[PDB]
């Protein structure tokens, strides 16, 4: 299951 | 920063006339990712080609597989045509069954 | 052996043609098993491996909405990075992400990774320690600073050490028959003429899984060579080839060797 990605 | 696709055409199995096989066109080492890939039977596009196995490498270049179920005959000829922004013209790589 | 869960993530702006294209493609080891594509008819996570049909509606809903959040998140990054790099707002750009964990055969974490690239150049990556970031340039520092201040490494470490590993275990177990299998290479050698009086000897390996393999040519002991990167054959197995140019009339002194997880003794063949 993928991670919830952060913004940059 | 723009990388030219490498286009390799090849069947899953050693080709034998009359035997179901899979034809593959692996389009590799390209950037930008926007790309067009048509597989062709006797100059005519093959419908229902599957796009699979999309990945990238260390250098971040794109890799993707186009493939389709086919039954080779002696007369038929197969190619893969790719339009990518790094190429003046659309490059057709033909399937070489003796390769 | 050790195994991997990998997500390849790509967001691609298309200014004038609408919203960025968003793709997430997941692999266990060398096998594609999941995919989301924002350009699909009605975008949602879908199985790419038969064994993933086991997973229920809740899984697909949870991954899909995660997917749709990320799509938005990368939407913002693309706009953010234009700022970071003082870039025009009319060109197409790419963000790429490699995110995943490897485990050993005891099912424990060997390695976690998460690496970003903007327009095909490195931007930022989790370091091996799983607490600090390495930024490829001045832009990436700004991002770095946000993730440090927001504690993203520690949230990412919970994922690489917890969520990522436990789901890899789940998938291996759920897809044992496909993922823990080994198919062995069948090899054969092909002959081509040239000028002036030379010969291309090409060694094929076919039908093998996992993707890992080694092909070498030899002139009586010493290893020698054009090749192609090992490559998927459309059914979940892989192939490769390696060729040498030899003298016409000396073909018999060259042999091809094939080493693979599925060959107890490596193969030896010649034209």
């Amino acid at each position: 299951a993928v991670y919830n990605f952060a913004t940059m | 920063i723009q990388k030219t696709p490498q286009i390799q055409v090849y069947s899953r199995h050693p080709p034998e006339n009359g035997k179901p096989n899979i034809l593959n066109c692996y389009v590799t080492q390209f950037h930008p990712p926007h790309i067009e890939i048509q597989m062709l039977k006797n100059g005519k596009k093959i419908p229902k080609v599957e796009m699979s196995d999309m990945s990238f490498s260390k250098d971040w270049s794109f890799y993707i597989l186009a493939h389709t179920e086919f039954t080779p005959t002696e007369t038929d000829t197969y190619a893969c045509r790719v339009k990518h922004d790094s190429m003046a013209e659309p490059k057709t790589v033909y399937w070489d069954r003796d390769m | 052996g050790p195994h991997s869960l990998r997500y390849f993530v790509t967001a691609v702006s298309r200014p004038g043609l609408g919203e960025p294209r968003y793709m997430e493609v997941g692999y266990v080891d060398d096998t594609e098993f999941v995919r989301f594509d924002s350009d699909a008819e009605n975008p949602r996570y879908e199985p790419r491996a038969r064994w993933m049909e086991q997973e229920g509606p809740e899984y697909w809903e949870r991954e899909t909405q995660k997917a749709k959040g990320n799509e938005q998140s990368f939407r913002v990054d693309l706009r953010t990075l234009l700022g970071y790099y003082n870039q025009s707002k009319g060109g197409s750009h790419t963000i790429q992400v490699i995110s995943g964990c490897e485990v050993g055969s005891d099912g424990r974490l060997l390695r976690g990774y998460q690496q970003y690239a903007y327009d095909g150049c490195d931007y930022i990556a989790l370091n091996e320690d799983l607490k600090t970031w390495t930024a490829a340039d001045m832009a990436a520092l700004i991002t770095k600073h946000k993730w440090e201040q927001a504690g993203e490494a520690e949230r990412l470490r919970a994922y690489l050490e917890g969520t990522c590993v436990e789901w890899l275990r789940r998938y291996l177990k759920n897809g044992n028959a496909t993922l823990l299998r080994t198919d062995s290479p069948k090899a054969h050698v092909t002959h081509h003429s040239r000028p002036e009086d030379k010969v291309t000897l090409r060694c094929w390996a076919l039908g093998f899984y996992p993707a890992d393999i080694t092909l070498t040519w030899q002139l009586n002991g010493e290893e020698l060579m054009e090749l192609v990167e090992t490559r998927p054959a459309g059914d979940g197995t892989f192939q490769k080839w390696a060729s040498v140019v030899v003298p016409l009339g000396k073909e018999q002194y060259y042999t091809c060797h094939v080493y693979h997880q599925g060959l107890p003794e490596p193969l030896t063949l010649r034209w």
